[PDB]
């Protein structure tokens, strides 16, 4: 629950008094100067950020984490820009050098904490 | 939201949990006061020895045979969370006292029901 | 058919029974 | 051991099972009942199913048991319906084949075959009857079969 | 032939031993 | 390490209730845990190998004190054909008053031992309950000593090295010649000095074994080579099992075939039988190399096996590296062999019943059959599916460069094409021709009929001398080369066995044989091409070929490409556990239908009604759940209630499999989450709140609880339907 | 029927799509690779016709003991 | 080589892994995976147009 | 957590980011490609591993392999 999972509010601004559906289901009111959201986890948050964006503009939106501790995150965006749109500010990790067809076999892997890709 | 009313809230308020102060041996023992004259019931009517005259020996004799489970997974439950020593309930202390009292309130309970069988 | 040798068996099998927990908290 | 079927004693039994039991259901009709002009023509579907299986090996159970071993006496029973089976579905297997080659290479081999185009189909529905030794043949100029051909991580 | 062992190793095999088992396996996800 | 699976930490972070259900089966992969290195794996499985076996005796001693204590057993000495055997005795405090009448034998309400073990101690030569104290102490002893072996090898003085364990070359020089050379001839050691005299009426405990010699003159005058005087007095025919009279006094006559009374197999041949096998195991074992180096080094053994022919890759050269410093291909030849040695126990047990009065209580005899089936099929699916852990955890194609088992990697789109083949064969051939006896039965013709004759089988018992089919060949010919080469020896003997009717040495045949035979081999071609499939495929296939990076039984690929239900390699063991039960299935009705109609007496029930459908589900399940499915009726109860409420059961567990199976898991994700929400707003119990968080079971282990509840309801089913069908028949 | 819903319930086409595929491997061998390509089922039409295959089997199982059972005697 | 050419591949996790298919454009700007190749039948994402690198580029003549 | 590699087929077409309910992927401009793009996974301490970026992955064969690994409480994605 809130006193102990991280509780994700979902703070954003609008122009005009719409519609939208919330991730718990129905119809929502949908303040339209200014409303924050909480929710339940992350899904629910961005899948609600593809309800709103792919139907029509509401941007400057960003749910702020709330981990129990008290204080905030920040994620989509970061830099302020839509992350399948290319910033030069993002460093790229998660890669390897080549396709799947020279990562390492896990029988050389077998007994060591090692992964099936690195090398 | 709804069945949250103030009938709802006056009633769950003075429940032998929500009520405000009472010690746990107490807390437990009214719990146990009200179950061990539960559960006496059915297992004279419905029970394998009801046609016998130990109709009303084997009500005392299996339900404390429950009430030994019941205290056992209290003991569990309290023995596995509620970890730190706030002594109230949420403790270790507070809890097995808890169960103590709904052992000792149960076995009262049901010698209660057992000589309330007599009438 | 007896009534001792199954004490006896039981006595037994108590030792082979602290053997095997014996072996349980080490591995 | 397998009597000849001819004379063995649970057969007839079963003749006369049979025609006495299918012919319990002729004595409930008139003479003229189609019905039992119905039950007339099984009959004589009954003898003619018993003479007809005389050659056959009949063993202790009454039932006409095959033999597969190409005992040349009981090839009609399996290697004769064996060998024209052969050649039946070496017919289809070779139109099939030869359709396939034929669409491989057209326009849009994806559109063939929803549609079969039926001139061609019929080409190859009829002219692969020689599948032996034009299959055969195929197979001298090393074309029925294929090399370097996918496959997965070895 | 002692005819009366079952009658205390048999219940006290079949029930209580789920029950000091469930404290000590259910415990030791703890311990 | 801190939390619940004290080995893996991968685990221990997760704060559902998946730490549980993995925690408990991954406990024993010793090759993935978080620290556990190479010496010490082996250093745990050599400890948890002496804690198994200690269970093995552990149990063995439970059956020799429950035998020794609540059974019936010299009672049943007394009286081996009409006394119901007893196995343990009930306390039930559920049975009221009229089951405690259904089960009187004696004083006890034991249950009827249906595991034919009073024969095999019977056999032993075991006439007492005392002998089976001593027995029962006896194992209790050595189960002790295995797990104080399995505690001193875990203590850090005595763990030993690694090359100890890789020291493969000798393992089968102390095995073959003392683990099966020692303990088969010191086996005959107590067929000649207890089986042979207890048999022959001679009671020869521990007292007097070192007085009295089986043979009235031994050993001093017997270093010569006169070993037609051990063979000379050969038990005939005029003997009752275990008395002292009509009976000889030879220990190593091989005579061939039963006992003409209790259809048994003669102790005298099975003290041969072992006392020669204990003589080539013995030769076996001066095989290898040692730290004395007369023998063969096994690297040599494996590289020269190389053909000219250049076929067959470049030879073996890297198997014997991938079999020592591999496990899985070890495990895989080991529950291989004995997988085949099991279906061959099977297949001799029923065949050759080597134990007295078996083959005369027709219960236990179809109990033993189907528990080594069922078994024995079990054991295949475990060699495939280490088949498949050793391609993906144990393979390295670098020390395998274009190997024999690299080669099998390469064509094994043939092997899977040519599976397919012969399933696809026998699939359009058995359904083919049981629809078509079917169909044609149904329509008041049993004579149009599709019957083949199986020939082959039918000749092959025409060499080993069945001469009701009129072939005259090898053995049925009495005039060929092999029938006078052994016209003295055991032929004689042995063709009374054969040509014999009641006994169940090469059963009589009809066209049944051929349709099921088809069925089986339909069986198994279809489980190898599941097995073979994703043990081959298990590394990579065309739809992903990164199987060998998720490990063996990753749940799946998600919807891409296509969709991905079940394209690990555990789906090789996970439908093939499916195609294992209904082949052992297919198997276990076949010989419980074929042995229903021999013991019956109406064969001609069987060759009729056996080669259409209706024909099984009529005259087998239909007739033979008679005594079953009437184990209580509203009127009372009999004996077999247990085995009708185990019926009943089995067929509720056998269906509570198809809820895993059928319906995954997204279903429950997303409705634990809605229980998760009753609790959570619920008063009065929102205080007592999880710890674990509640979690539908992910789909490695839905598929596998599913599998196992369709293996406990189908075993408990079929072990229910056997036993209570022949103990309803009989009895 | 209904035996055979099961084999379309229990399985997924990870299973049987590369099955198929090593039988395409047997048919690019003569030459008999199809121009429709050959996958297997999707999921839900692989569950669909378990579906669909589990109450044809299973109610024509209804259906003929019942007929069965009440022409023999009604 | 170039457009239009009719090329085997050698990767063994490409999917048409020994089969050959037509190029359709070639990058000279140091993309490791420049040579885009369709094929005649397509994977298992519908797809057939794919790109490999020039070591994995076997031409017929 | 689910350990999301992105490998060096990755043309950048940026189906995998938008196909991504979560944004543990982003774009990276690397100079190795046509279109000067090739993503990454740098927050996958939200991964659900629900592989819906592998289904819209039109590289030869996936670009983006997610390696199925740690069960967190947002890695599993349980609501409470
Ligand atoms: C073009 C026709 C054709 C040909 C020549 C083959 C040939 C072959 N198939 Mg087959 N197959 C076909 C169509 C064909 N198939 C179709 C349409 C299917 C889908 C049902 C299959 C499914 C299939 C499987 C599942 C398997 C084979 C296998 C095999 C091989 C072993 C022989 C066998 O048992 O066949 C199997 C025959 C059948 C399953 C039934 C026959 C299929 C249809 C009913 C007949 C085909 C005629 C065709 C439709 C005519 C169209 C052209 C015409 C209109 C112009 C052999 C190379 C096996 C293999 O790999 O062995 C090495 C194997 O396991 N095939
Ligand atoms: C595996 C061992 C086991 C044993 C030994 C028993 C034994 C018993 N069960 Mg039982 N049961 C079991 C497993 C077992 N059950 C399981 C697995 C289930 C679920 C399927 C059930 C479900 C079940 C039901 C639904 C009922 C029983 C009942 C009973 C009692 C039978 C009534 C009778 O005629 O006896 C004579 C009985 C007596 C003389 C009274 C003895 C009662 C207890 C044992 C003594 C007093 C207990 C004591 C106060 C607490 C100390 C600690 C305790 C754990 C011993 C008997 C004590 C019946 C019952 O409730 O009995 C009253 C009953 O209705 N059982
Ligand atoms: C001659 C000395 C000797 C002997 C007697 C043994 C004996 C044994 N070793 Mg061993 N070992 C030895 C030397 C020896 N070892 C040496 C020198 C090394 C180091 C190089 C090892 C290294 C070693 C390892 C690493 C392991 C063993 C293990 C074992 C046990 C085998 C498991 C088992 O029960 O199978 C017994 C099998 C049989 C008795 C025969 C089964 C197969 C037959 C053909 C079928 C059944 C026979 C018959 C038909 C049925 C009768 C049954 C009845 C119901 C009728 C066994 C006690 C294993 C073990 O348990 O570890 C503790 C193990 O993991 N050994
Ligand atoms: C494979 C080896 C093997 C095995 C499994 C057995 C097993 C057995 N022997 Mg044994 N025995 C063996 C070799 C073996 N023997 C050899 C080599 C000798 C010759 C010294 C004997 C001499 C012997 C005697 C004299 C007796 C047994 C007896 C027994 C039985 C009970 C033993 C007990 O209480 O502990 C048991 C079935 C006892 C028995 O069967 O009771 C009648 C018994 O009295 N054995
Ligand atoms: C490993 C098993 C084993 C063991 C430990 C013994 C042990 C013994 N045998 Mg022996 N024996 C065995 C197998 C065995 N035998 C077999 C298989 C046969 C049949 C060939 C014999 C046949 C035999 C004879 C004929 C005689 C012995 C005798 C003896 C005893 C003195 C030598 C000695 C206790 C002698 C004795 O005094 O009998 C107890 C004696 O006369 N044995
Ligand atoms: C001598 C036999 C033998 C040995 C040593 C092993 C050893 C091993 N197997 Mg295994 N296996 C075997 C036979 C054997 N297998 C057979 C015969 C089969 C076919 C059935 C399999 C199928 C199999 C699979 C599919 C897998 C293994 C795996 C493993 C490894 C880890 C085991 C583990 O973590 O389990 C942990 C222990 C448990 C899960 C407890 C078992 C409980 C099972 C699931 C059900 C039994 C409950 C019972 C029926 C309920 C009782 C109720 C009653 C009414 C019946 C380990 C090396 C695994 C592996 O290497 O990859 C991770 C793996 O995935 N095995
Ligand atoms: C009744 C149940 C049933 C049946 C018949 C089958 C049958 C088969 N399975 Mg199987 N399977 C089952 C249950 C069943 N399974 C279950 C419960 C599981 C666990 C999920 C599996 C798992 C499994 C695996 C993993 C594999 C098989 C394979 C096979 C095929 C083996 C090859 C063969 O014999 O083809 C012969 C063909 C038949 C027996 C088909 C039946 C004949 C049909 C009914 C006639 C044709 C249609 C007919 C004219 C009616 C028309 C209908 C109307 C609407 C017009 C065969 C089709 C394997 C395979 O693909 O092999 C190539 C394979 O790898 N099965
Ligand atoms: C994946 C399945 C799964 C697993 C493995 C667990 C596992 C666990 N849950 Mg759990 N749970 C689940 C699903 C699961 N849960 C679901 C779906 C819910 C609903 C949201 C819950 C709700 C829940 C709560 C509310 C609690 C747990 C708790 C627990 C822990 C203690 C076990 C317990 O309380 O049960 C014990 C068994 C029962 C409660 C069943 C009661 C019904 C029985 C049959 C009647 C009693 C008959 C008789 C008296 C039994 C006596 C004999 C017997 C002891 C031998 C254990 C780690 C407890 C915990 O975390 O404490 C540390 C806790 O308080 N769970
Ligand atoms: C239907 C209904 C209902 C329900 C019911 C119920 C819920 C009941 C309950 C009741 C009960 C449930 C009761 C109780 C009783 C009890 C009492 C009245 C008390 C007394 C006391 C006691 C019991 C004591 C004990 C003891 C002893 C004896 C000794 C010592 C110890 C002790 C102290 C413990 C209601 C009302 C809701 C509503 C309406 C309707
Ligand atoms: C996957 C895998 C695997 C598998 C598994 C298994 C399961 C296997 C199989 C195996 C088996 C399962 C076996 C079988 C065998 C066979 C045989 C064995 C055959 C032959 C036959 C014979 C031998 C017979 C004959 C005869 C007679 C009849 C009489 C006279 C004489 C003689 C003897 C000749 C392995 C580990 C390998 C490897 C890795 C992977
Ligand atoms: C067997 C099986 C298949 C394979 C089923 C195959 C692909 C279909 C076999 C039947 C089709 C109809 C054969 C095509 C033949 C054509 C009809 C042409 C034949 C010529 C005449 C009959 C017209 C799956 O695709 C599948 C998917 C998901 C879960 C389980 C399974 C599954 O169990």
């Amino acid at each position: 629950c809130a006193e102990t999972e991280e509780k994700y509010a979902m703070t954003w601004s609008s122009d005009q008094q719409h519609i939208f559906e919330m991730p718990t289901g129905g119809a929502a009111v949908m303040n339209s100067g200014d409303n924050l959201l909480y929710l339940a986890r992350k899904e629910q948050a961005l899948a609600l950020a593809t309800q709103l964006r792919t139907q029509f503009k509401i941007q400057d939106y960003k749910i702020y984490r709330i981990f129990p501790s008290g204080e905030v995150q920040y994620l989509h965006p970061k830099d302020g820009v839509l992350p399948y749109q290319v910033n030069k500010g993002r460093e790229q990790v998660g890669r390897v050098k080549s396709t799947i067809g020279k990562n390492v076999n896990p029988a050389q892997v077998k007994f060591t904490s090692k992964a099936t890709y690195d090398r | 939201p709804i069945n949250s009313s103030s009938l709802t809230r006056a009633y769950l308020s003075q429940l032998p949990i929500y009520r405000r102060g009472v010690s746990p041996f107490l807390r437990g023992l009214e719990i146990g006061m009200a179950h061990g004259y539960f559960l006496i019931g059915p297992f004279v009517q419905l029970g394998p020895l009801r046609n016998t005259d130990i109709k009303y020996l084997a009500g005392l004799l299996s339900a404390i045979g429950l009430i030994v489970i019941l205290t056992l997974g209290m003991l569990l439950y309290g023995a596995v969370s509620f970890t730190n020593d706030s002594q109230d309930l949420e403790s270790v202390d507070g809890w097995r006292q808890l169960a103590s009292g709904f052992l000792l309130g149960a076995v009262g309970g049901a010698g209660f029901a057992y000589l309330l069988l007599t009438l | 058919i007896t009534d001792n040798q199954v004490f006896v068996a039981l006595i037994m099998a108590l030792v082979c029974g602290y053997l095997a927990v014996k072996l349980a908290k080490q591995l | 051991v397998l009597t000849p079927c001819q004379q063995s004693e649970a057969f007839h039994k079963r003749e006369i099972n049979e025609v006495r039991t299918l012919e319990n259901r002729q004595a409930n009709y008139e003479a003229n009942s189609p019905s039992y002009l119905a039950l007339q023509s099984q009959i004589d579907q009954v003898h003619k199913r018993f003479d007809k299986y005389g050659t056959l090996l009949c063993g202790q159970d009454g039932l006409p048991h095959l033999i597969t071993d190409g005992d040349w006496r009981h090839a009609r029973e399996f290697t004769i319906p064996a060998l024209l089976f052969l050649y039946i579905t070496g017919w289809i297997g070779w139109v099939g084949r030869s359709y396939l080659k034929y669409t491989k290479e057209t326009k849009n081999p994806t559109e063939q075959e929803i549609i079969l185009d039926v001139p061609m189909a019929l080409k190859y529905m009829l002219s692969g009857f020689l599948w032996p030794l034009s299959a055969w043949q195929e197979y001298r100029s090393g074309q029925l079969l294929a090399k370097e051909d996918e496959i997965t991580v070895s | 032939s002692a005819s009366y062992l079952p009658s205390i190793l048999v219940p006290t095999v079949g029930l209580i031993l789920p029950f000091a088992s469930m404290a000590i396996l259910f415990i030791a996800i703890e311990k | 390490a801190t939390k619940f699976p004290k080995f893996s930490q991968a685990l221990a972070s997760d704060p559902t209730t998946r730490r549980i259900w993995y925690g408990i089966a991954t406990a024993h992969d010793f090759e993935s845990h978080d620290g556990m290195t190479e010496e010490n794996l082996y250093q745990k499985i050599f400890a948890s190998h002496f804690g198994h076996l200690a269970i093995i005796f552990l149990w063995t001693s439970g059956n020799l004190f429950h035998v020794a204590w609540q059974g019936n057993f010299e009672q049943w000495v007394a009286n081996p054909l009409k006394t119901k055997p007893l196995a343990h005795a009930i306390w039930d405090p559920h049975f009221g008053q009229a089951a405690l009448k259904a089960f009187t034998r004696g004083d006890t309400v034991a249950n009827i031992s249906y595991s034919g073990v009073y024969h095999w101690w019977y056999t032993i030569g075991i006439r007492n309950n005392v002998e089976l104290y001593t027995g029962a102490l006896g194992l209790l002893v050595l189960s002790a000593v295995f797990l104080l072996a399995g505690w001193l090898h875990i203590q850090p003085k005595f763990k030993p090295s690694l090359s100890w364990f890789k020291n493969n070359e000798s393992r089968l020089n102390h095995h073959l010649a003392g683990l099966f050379g020692v303990s088969s001839l010191a086996w005959t050691g107590h067929l000649v000095h207890v089986a042979i005299p207890a048999s022959r009426g001679q009671h020869v405990g521990w007292d007097n074994f070192i007085m009295t010699p089986p043979h009235p003159a031994g050993l001093q005058p017997f270093f010569t080579g006169n070993w037609s005087v051990y063979a000379q007095s050969p038990d005939s025919m005029q003997h009752v099992f275990g008395t002292s009279q009509g009976a000889g006094t030879a220990i190593l006559t091989f005579l061939g075939g039963f006992h003409p009374q209790t259809q048994s197999l003669w102790l005298t041949d099975m003290a041969h039988h072992h006392l020669a096998i204990a003589v080539i195991f013995i030769v076996a074992g001066h095989m290898y190399r040692t730290n004395f180096g007369i023998g063969h080094n096994l690297k040599t053994i494996l590289e020269a096996h190389r053909p000219p022919s250049g076929r067959l890759g470049k030879g073996h050269i890297g198997i014997y590296q991938t079999l020592t410093n591999s496990l899985h291909f070890q495990l895989g030849l080991a529950l291989a062999s004995l997988s085949v040695v099991t279906s061959l126990v099977a297949q001799h047990m029923y065949a050759m019943p080597p134990y007295a009065y078996m083959a005369f209580d027709y219960v236990t005899q179809s109990a033993l059959y189907t528990h080594h089936q069922y078994i024995a099929g079990l054991l295949i699916v475990g060699a495939f599916a280490h088949g498949a852990i050793f391609f993906i955890r144990d393979y390295d194609p670098e020390q395998n460069q274009d190997n024999v088992l690299a080669r099998m990697l390469a064509h094994k789109e043939a092997v899977i094409s040519h599976l397919s083949w012969v399933s696809l064969f026998l699939g359009f051939h058995t359904l083919g021709l049981y629809v078509h006896n079917d169909v044609v039965v149904a329509f008041g013709n049993p004579e149009k009929q599709i019957l083949i004759e199986p020939i082959f089988a039918q000749w092959i018992q025409a060499t080993s001398g069945k001469m009701l089919y009129g072939f005259q060949v090898l053995l049925s010919s009495s005039t060929s080369n092999a029938s006078v080469a052994a016209q003295q020896l055991w032929l004689p003997g042995w063709l009374e066995a054969v040509n014999n009717e009641s006994n169940s040495l090469f059963l009589t045949i009809g066209p049944g044989d051929f349709l099921v035979h088809h069925a089986i081999a339909l069986g198994l071609h279809t489980t190898t091409l599941i097995l073979v499939k994703g043990a081959l495929d298990a590394r990579g296939s065309k739809l992903m070929p990164d199987k060998k990076d998720f490990g063996y039984s990753f749940p799946c690929d998600g919807p891409g490409r296509g969709g991905t239900c079940d394209i690990s390699a555990w789906d090789a063991f996970y439908l093939a556990m499916f195609w294992m039960l209904n082949t052992i299935g297919w198997v276990t009705f076949y010989w419980h239908w074929k042995h229903l109609s021999l013991w019956q007496g109406n064969v001609a029930q069987f060759n009729e009604s056996s080669t259409y459908l209706m024909g099984w589900l009529r005259d087998y399940l239909w007739l033979n759940s008679s005594p079953l499915i009437n184990g209580y009726n509203p009127y009372g109860m009999n004996s077999l209630a247990v085995w009708s409420w185990m019926f009943l059961f089995a067929h509720l567990v056998w269906a509570t499999g198809f809820m895993f199976l059928i319906s995954w898991r997204g279903y429950w994700q997303e409705l634990i989450e809605t229980l998760a929400w009753a609790h959570e707003r619920t008063p009065l119990a929102n205080l007592i709140r999880w710890k674990d968080k509640p979690v539908a079971l992910s789909i490695v282990q839905a598929r596998l609880v599913g599998l196992v509840h369709f293996t406990v309801g189908y075993i408990l089913t079929y072990a229910a339907f056997v036993i209570a069908s022949t103990a309803g028949k009989f009895s | 029927v209904w035996a055979f819903s099961l084999m379309f319930l229990f399985s997924g086409r990870g299973y049987w799509q590369e099955l198929i595929e090593s039988i395409v491997w047997a048919h690019n061998k003569l030459k008999v690779a199809p121009a429709i390509a050959p996958r297997a089922l999707s999921i839900t039409q692989g569950r669909a016709v378990g579906v669909a295959h589990y109450l044809l089997g299973g109610i024509a199982t209804t259906w003929a003991f019942f007929l069965a059972r009440i022409i023999a005697v009604g | 080589i170039k457009k239009g050419s009719l090329v085997k591949i050698l990767r063994p996790e490409s999917f048409w892994y020994n089969e050959v298919g037509t190029v359709v454009n070639v990058e000279t700007s140091k993309v490791l995976y420049p040579v885009l190749v369709r094929f005649d039948k397509v994977n298992y994402s519908g797809l057939n147009s794919t790109n490999f690198s020039l070591d994995e580029l076997v031409e017929i003549k | 957590a689910h350990t999301v590699k992105i490998y060096d087929n990755c043309i950048g077409c940026t189906q995998c980011v938008r196909a991504c309910p979560l944004d543990v992927l982003e774009m990276v401009p690397w100079d190795g490609c046509k279109a000067g793009q090739m993503a990454s996974a740098p927050r996958t301490e939200d991964c659900v591993g629900c592989k819906r970026c592998e289904t819209a992955c039109p590289t030869d064969f996936l670009s983006i392999r997610v390696y199925l690994g740690g069960e967190t409480t947002r890695s599993m994605g349980l609501a409470y």
